[PDB]
RNA sequence: CCGUUAGUUGCCAGCGGUUCGGCCGGGCACUCUAACGGGACUGCCCGCGAAAGCGGGAGGAAGGAGGGGACGACGUCUGGUCAGCAUGGCCCUUACGGCCUGGGCGACACACGUGCUACAAUGCCCACUACAAAGCGAUGCCACCCGGCAACGGGGAGCUAAUCGCAAAAAGGUGGGCCCAGUUCGGAUUGGGGUCUGCAACCCGACCCCAUGAAGCCGGAAUCGCUAGUAAUCGCGGAUCAGCCAUGCCGCG
C-alpha cells in the first residue's frame, strides 16, 4: 500500500438474509476455498439458534458481532531506546474485521464435536455477552488502558 | 414462444431458452434443483428474474457445458438476463444497475516457469 | 462425394493453399460444402536457457499441427483437371477420401 | 521378481553341471552375482567378484533362492 | 490419506489402480 | 571419452536396453528431444535461427 | 469375549475388534465376518456365544496367529542371518532393508538422532 | 465482447420418424472449432487544472496500462560454464586413449536446503452420484470380453485420432459407518506371497495383495510465499522415458 488507499473489497449479498456482513462471516468461516461447507456451517447454525432460542438468528448474529469489536487496543511503536504499547482508537472497518475473526476463532477453541453447533453456542454466548471472544477483546480494551499513560505518541 | 442469451464463465457455457408463463426450469434434461443438488448458490442464477419481478412467470430450457459447477451457475445468471433483454430493450435500466449483464473477465491466471504456480514463488532460505 | 484433409505448420498457406480447392470445384464441379477448420495439436518445448544450472528462467517453444477440411458432392473429372496439379502448397499436406 | 524361470546364467551352470560327475572344486570363481542360486547345487564353495575381488562363499541348504550378490557385500564398515 | 496405499485416496494419487480402487 | 563414446552410441548392441540417445549435433548424453534427436541447447540454438519449421516462439 | 491367542476385544464394533489380533487387520477380519456370518456391525458387548466360537473356531484355525506368528518373524529373521545374507547384517546392523538412501533420514530404523561435532 | 467466412464436432433450438444413446433421416440456428475483422480513443458529461492530467458520472463485454505473456538499455559482478558445443595455450600419447565384465555415483555418527505425507470430526472410510478444462496415442493408446481379491494375463474391437483410446477428474452432492481415541487419525518400518519391464532387478526398480502397523496430538530461536480468480485447496496431462526410485519440473483447470 505504498501508492493508494486500496478500495474496501466489495463483497457479494447474502443469499439467504440479504447480508453483506454475513457472507463476511461465512468467508472467515471457509477453508480451502470449500465456501459450500462454510455456508452450510452458518445456516445450519442459524438452525441451532431457533431449536435453542425464540429470537431470530440475523439478530442474535449482529448482537454478538456488536459485543465482539473492540474500541481500542495497543500499536506498538519505535522511540529513543524500547517499544511502546501506544493505545489507539479502533477503525471501524478494522472493529469488523476482528470481531469476525475472533467469533470464528474462540467458536473452534469450544468443546462441542460439530462445527454447525460451535459456531452457534459461541453466537449465542457472544450476545448475552460472555463468550471467550468476547473475553479475547476485554483484554485488548483493558490492555489499551494499562499502557493509557503513552497515549500522547498516536499518529 | 422462444427467446435466448449466451452466457459465459469461465470455461463454462450456458444455453438460455425462456419461454412465457410457468416457473420450471431444466438444466441438461433435468430438474434444476437435482441439478444443483443442495448446493447454496445456485438460487443465484436466476436472481435475474427475480429482479425484473418474473421471478416465476417464465419457463427455461438450459444447456450448460464447460469445465465446472459455479461457473454454470454464474453462466446461467448472464444468459436468462441477455435472454429476457431480447424480450425488452427496456430490460436494460433495470438489469444493468445490478449489472446481470457484464461477463466477467476473470480467469485462472496461468502457471508460470521458476514460480510453484504463476504467483507462489519458491521457498527462499538465504542463509 | 471427394473429402480431403490439410495438415499444416502455415496457418496462412492453407486457408490460402486448399481454399483455391473451391473455387476449381465450384467453378469447375458443382455444389462444395466449404472449409472447415479441425482443431490444432499443439506440441509444446520448454527448454532451459542457459548451457549451465539456470534452471528457472527457460523458453517456450511451440510447434503447431494446423488442421483443415474440404468437401465436395461431384466424382466427375471436369474437377480433376486443376484438382491434381495447378500449385501454389509448399509447406503442406493432402489426404485424399469419399 | 520373475516366475518363469530364475535367470541364472549359463556360463555358471554349464561350469556346475559339468562339475556334477564327480566334481568338489573350490578354485570355482564367478562374476554372475546376478545369477539365483539354484535347487540343490549346493555344497560346493564359489568365489564372487564384489567389484575388487572374488569372495569364498561355501553354499548351503537353508540358502537357495537367494542371488550370489547377497553373499558378497560391496562397500567398507557397515 | 494419500500416504495410504490401500485407501481409495492412496490410489488416486499413487496412480494405480487395484482392490482399494477399481476399474469400475 | 566423448568420442569412442558418440560412435559406440550408433552400433545397435547386444540387447536393446542398452540403447541411448545423444544430441546429433551438439555430440550429447542428456536432456535429448526425442522428436529431433536434439539436445536442449543445440536446439534452442536452431529453433532461433528458424532452421527447424513450424517451430515457434511460444507465448499466452 | 477372548477370541484368538490371548485375546479380549471389547465393547467397539467386532471388524474393528477383531483388528485387535495381532495376524488380524481390516481385511482378514472383514473375511472372518462374513465365512461365519456373524452381522460385522454388532457390538463384541452383544453377541451369542454361539457366534463367539464360530469365530473363535474360524479365527483360532484359518491362519496362524498372535504370538506363535510373532515367532515366526523373528525366526525368519534369524535365519536371514544364515550364513549371513545381505539383508541379515544389515538387520545385524539395524539399518533400512528395503534399500533406501541412509545420507538424509533413515530415523525409524535408527534410535532418534545420537549427534557429534566437527566442521570449519 | 460482438461480426463475417466455414458444417462427420452443435441440436427436437424447430418438425418427423427414435430399438427413446443426437442414434436416424434432417438443419447450422446455437455451442464449439479457427481464420479474419470490429471494438476503447480520455471519444462523451460534470467538477478541478495554464497544460499534461486528476476525481467523478454516462453509455458499453470491457474504461482510463481490462487481465496474463513474449520482450531485459549503457554497464556491473575478472559471476557462471573448457563436462553441451566452439576455441588459444598447456599437458598424456602399449597410456591421462580404447574395450569389456563387476563394483561405484544409492556409503551413514552426524548437519542444512527444498519438498511430500501427516498429526484428524470444516475430518477419515465405503457406497452411490458428467460439472469437463489443456494434452498425448499405429514397434502406440488400448475400449470390451473372460481368468485372477488385485498387480496383471488371455483374448480382442476401434481409431494415421474434434470420429477411436488414455479417462477415473478430485475436491462436490446424496446415503450410511467411526464418536474424540495415538483412534476406522497417520502409514513409517518390517515379515511374507506375487505382477510387470527388462539379457539381468544382491548391492539398486516400480506395482498388487496378507500380515506389521512407527514418529507424529500443529512444532524453540528463527524464517518463506502471496494483493484476486491471487493465496489456500482438488484433481488432469506432458516432456525425458524399457521400466523407474517424479513427492521434481513445465503446463490444465
Amino acid at each position: 500500500a505504498r501508492r493508494r488507499r486500496a478500495e474496501v473489497r466489495q463483497l457479494q449479498p447474502d443469499l439467504v438474509y440479504g447480508d453483506v456482513l454475513v457472507t463476511a462471516f461465512i468467508n472467515k468461516i471457509m477453508r480451502d476455498g470449500k465456501k459450500n461447507l462454510a455456508a452450510r456451517i452458518f445456516y445450519d447454525a442459524c438452525k441451532i439458534i431457533q431449536e435453542k432460542t425464540g429470537q431470530e438468528p440475523l439478530k442474535v448474529f449482529k448482537q454478538a458481532v456488536e459485543n465482539v469489536k473492540p474500541r481500542m487496543e495497543v500499536r506498538s511503536r519505535r522511540v529513543g531506546g524500547a517499544n511502546y504499547q501506544v493505545p489507539m482508537e479502533v477503525s471501524p472497518r478494522r472493529q469488523q474485521s476482528l470481531a469476525l475473526r475472533w467469533l470464528v476463532q474462540a467458536a473452534n477453541q469450544r468443546p462441542e464435536r460439530r462445527a454447525a453447533v460451535r459456531i452457534a453456542h459461541e453466537l449465542m454466548d457472544a450476545a448475552e455477552g460472555k463468550g471467550g471472544a468476547v473475553k479475547k477483546k476485554e483484554d485488548v480494551e483493558r490492555m489499551a488502558e494499562a499502557n493509557r499513560a503513552y497515549a500522547h505518541y498516536r499518529w | 414462444e422462444q427467446y435466448y442469451g449466451t452466457g459465459r464463465r469461465k470455461e463454462a457455457v450456458a444455453r438460455v431458452f425462456l419461454r412465457p408463463g410457468n416457473g420450471k426450469v431444466t438444466v441438461n434434461g433435468q430438474d434444476f434443483n437435482e441439478y444443483f443438488q443442495g448446493l447454496v448458490r445456485a438460487v443465484a442464477a436466476l436472481e435475474p428474474l427475480r429482479a425484473v419481478d418474473a421471478l416465476g412467470r417464465f419457463d427455461a430450457y438450459i444447456t450448460v457445458r464447460g469445465g465446472g459447477k459455479s461457473g454454470q451457475i454464474d453462466a446461467i445468471k448472464l444468459g436468462i438476463a441477455r435472454a429476457l433483454v431480447q424480450y425488452n430493450p427496456d430490460y436494460r435500466a433495470k438489469l444493468k444497475p445490478l449489472g446481470f449483464l457484464t461477463r466477467d473477465a476473470r480467469v485462472v491466471e496461468r502457471k508460470k516457469y521458476g514460480k510453484h504456480k504463476a504467483r507462489r514463488a519458491p521457498q527462499y532460505s538465504k542463509r | 462425394k471427394i473429402r480431403i484433409k490439410l495438415r499444416g505448420f502455415d496457418h496462412k498457406t492453407l486457408d490460402a493453399s486448399a481454399q483455391k480447392i473451391v473455387e476449381a470445384a465450384r467453378r469447375s464441379g458443382a455444389q462444395v460444402s466449404g472449409p472447415i477448420p479441425l482443431p490444432t495439436r499443439v506440441r509444446r518445448f520448454t527448454v532451459i536457457r542457459g548451457p549451465f544450472k539456470h534452471k528457472d528462467s527457460r523458453e517456450h517453444f511451440e510447434l503447431r499441427t494446423h488442421n483443415r477440411l474440404v468437401d465436395i458432392i461431384n466424382p466427375n473429372r471436369k474437377t480433376i483437371e486443376q484438382l491434381m496439379t495447378l500449385d501454389l502448397p509448399t509447406g503442406v499436406e493432402i489426404e485424399i477420401k469419399t | 521378481s520373475l516366475k518363469k524361470g530364475v535367470f541364472v546364467d549359463d556360463h555358471l551352470l554349464e561350469k556346475v553341471l559339468e562339475l556334477n560327475a564327480k566334481g568338489e572344486k573350490r578354485l570355482i570363481k564367478t562374476w554372475s552375482r546376478r545369477s539365483t542360486i539354484v535347487p540343490e547345487m549346493v555344497g560346493h564353495t564359489i568365489a564372487v567378484y564384489n567389484g575388487k575381488q572374488h569372495v569364498p562363499v561355501y553354499i548351503t541348504e537353508n540358502m537357495v533362492g537367494h542371488k550370489l550378490g547377497e553373499f558378497a557385500p560391496t562397500r567398507t564398515y557397515r | 490419506g494419500k500416504g495410504d496405499r490401500r485407501t481409495r485416496r492412496g490410489k488416486i494419487w499413487r496412480g494405480t489402480y487395484g482392490k482399494y480402487r477399481p476399474r469400475k | 571419452a566423448r568420442k569412442a563414446l558418440i560412435e559406440k552410441a550408433k552400433r545397435t548392441p547386444k540387447f536393446k536396453v542398452r540403447a541411448y540417445t545423444r544430441c546429433v549435433r551438439c555430440g550429447r548424453a542428456r536432456s535429448v528431444y526425442r522428436f529431433f534427436g536434439l539436445c536442449r541447447i543445440c536446439l534452442r540454438e536452431l529453433a532461433h535461427k528458424g532452421q527447424l519449421p513450424g517451430v515457434r516462439k511460444a507465448s499466452w | 469375549a477372548r477370541i484368538a491367542g490371548v485375546e479380549i476385544p471389547r465393547n467397539k464394533r467386532v471388524d474393528v475388534a477383531l483388528t485387535y489380533i495381532y495376524g488380524i487387520g481390516k481385511a482378514r477380519a472383514k473375511e472372518a465376518l462374513e465365512k461365519t456370518g456373524i452381522n460385522p456391525a454388532t457390538r463384541v458387548k452383544d453377541l451369542t456365544e454361539a457366534e463367539v466360537v464360530r469365530l473363535r473356531e474360524y479365527v483360532e484355525n484359518t491362519w496362524k496367529l498372535e504370538g506363535e506368528l510373532r515367532a515366526e518373524v523373528a525366526a525368519n529373521i534369524k535365519r536371514l542371518m544364515d550364513i549371513g545374507c545381505y539383508r541379515g547384517l544389515r538387520h545385524r546392523r539395524g539399518l533400512p532393508v528395503r534399500g533406501q538412501r541412509t545420507r538424509t533420514n533413515a530415523r525409524t530404523r535408527k534410535g532418534p538422532r545420537k549427534t557429534v561435532a566437527g566442521k570449519k
